[PDB]
């Protein structure tokens, strides 16, 4: 109700499991690039690990 | 560093310190009882859209 | 009941003074106890 | 001279006891109402001589469609790092 | 591992290691706050794990309709009552053995006859 | 064979010269050889032979 | 704890290198860069009343 567009946000975790670091990147809309989830808590005002 | 930081002073006092945090719940031994549960229920049955 | 409790009066605030004045809700976010009058 | 008041947060009246209270809805509705609070008894506050129990007992004033007797329930006996801060404008000539 | 977190900014700590005593320290990459570790252990890789198979337990276990009901006995209580179910992890290795929680006590036991 | 504990204690030994910078790596150079010595360490066999069966 | 600026995180986070290193903050600590307010105005403060 209200505007009835869609926005889709995807979670993805990079690498495999044979791999030495998989890191976990999500996509927002209007960004053009997947940022590390811990930037986006710290955009939300969550800064302690 | 900045030389204009562009402020909003405001007039502010800190007064009280928050010591409880308390929840009032209605006591189910009170004869006016009951009245609540129907109001709580009268809330999921309206239908305000004509 | 017996009167083994203390009740005290609760009261409205006068509204004489609500006017022209917000009282807001301070949370500091910390792990510590932070105090504005001694720390 | 732009402000003829002093411009410090004032730490004077930080060391005052303050309960912060959720209400239910029917009770929030009328004691929140700014057409109201002209300083009358709202009812009591009645805490028991060893503590651990709390109650809430309005006056007859309800007008018997709403419950004369609450508990107040203590979800935090100790609260820190929260406080209550006023805000109002300041005096702007000289 | 026992994950530890910084007292002051409550960031993550990170073992450094300090000659001048020959011991383990874990600090902290902002605030430089230490603290002796109490364990020698830093790391684990547990390539064949056994962390879940009994995930999902809770106080009203026996009030699921849907778990089976077992008639084995509970060896801490001596009751026959109990709701059973299969391991929870989603590995394709993992044996077909049960669990069984009892409906009296919340003791948790296994079927297994192999290595218990 | 006969220990109830089947296990491998390994150890890198330093050059000579001394690093100062290595230590923040150094249990980071612990996991990256760790992982590596799990993975193309070739025990014995052929490679790509993923699984052997044998049939009568 | 004497944060980064967005110039300088951006360039970490880049392929500068592998990885930032683990004590990078307490390397730059003693450079002198990337102080905090508190720091920065107390030298300030006692280069007053130095004099
Ligand atoms: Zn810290
Ligand atoms: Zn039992």
């Amino acid at each position: 109700k209200g505007s009835r567009f869609i926005s889709t946000l995807q979670v993805k975790l990079y690498g495999r499991e044979g791999s030495s670091a998989r890191t976990i990147k999500a996509t927002l809309p209007y960004i053009k690039q997947d940022i590390p989830i811990v930037i986006i808590f710290r955009a939300l005002g969550i800064i302690p690990d | 560093y900045i030389p204009y930081v562009k402020t909003i002073p405001k007039k502010t006092a800190i007064v009280g310190t928050v010591c409880h945090e308390c929840q009032v719940m209605p006591s189910m031994n009170d004869p006016n009882y009951h009245k609540i549960v129907e109001q709580r229920r009268n809330i999921v049955k309206l239908n305000n859209k004509e | 009941d017996p009167n083994e409790y203390n009740e005290f009066p609760l009261r409205a605030i006068p509204k004489e003074d609500l006017e022209n004045m917000r009282t807001h809700l301070l949370k500091f976010q910390s792990k510590k106890k932070i105090n504005p009058v001694t720390d | 001279k732009v402000y003829e008041e002093s411009l410090d947060l004032d730490l004077e009246r930080s060391n005052r006891q303050v309960w912060l209270v959720r209400l239910p809805m029917f009770l929030a509705e009328k004691w929140r109402d700014r057409n109201n609070l002209h300083g009358q008894e709202l009812g009591k506050i009645r805490i028991n001589k060893d503590g651990s129990k709390i109650t809430l007992l309005l006056n007859e004033n309800d007008n018997d469609s709403i419950p004369h007797e609450y508990d107040l329930e203590l979800t935090k006996k100790v609260v820190e790092n929260e406080y209550v801060f006023t805000e109002q404008n300041l005096k702007k000539y000289q | 591992t026992t994950f530890r977190f910084c007292r002051d900014c409550n960031n993550m700590l990170y073992p450094r290691e300090d000659k001048e005593n020959n011991r383990l320290l874990f600090e902290c990459r902002t605030c430089s706050y230490v603290e002796e570790a109490g364990s020698p252990l830093v790391y684990r890789h547990e390539l064949i794990t056994n962390i879940g198979e009994t995930a999902g337990v809770v106080q009203d276990i026996g009030s699921d309709p849907t778990l089976p009901r077992s008639d084995r006995e509970c060896p801490k209580c001596h009751s026959r009552e109990n709701v059973f179910f299969q391991s929870q992890q989603r590995r394709k290795d993992t044996s077909m053995v049960l669990f069984f929680v009892c409906l009296s006590c919340s003791h948790i036991f296994t079927s297994d006859q192999k290595n218990k | 064979d006969n220990d109830e504990k089947l296990i491998i204690r390994c150890r890198v030994v330093r050059p000579k010269s001394l690093d100062a910078e290595t230590e923040a790596e150094e249990d980071h150079m612990l996991k990256k050889i760790e992982n590596t010595m799990l993975e193309n360490i070739t025990l014995r066999g052929v490679e790509n032979i993923e699984r052997v069966v044998m049939m009568k | 704890y004497a944060t980064l600026t967005i110039d300088e995180a951006e360039k970490r986070m880049d392929k500068k290198s592998g990885e930032v290193p683990r004590w990078l903050m307490k390397h730059l600590d003693n450079i002198g860069t990337t102080t905090t307010r508190y720091d920065r105005t107390r030298r300030k403060l006692k280069a007053v009343a130095d004099q």
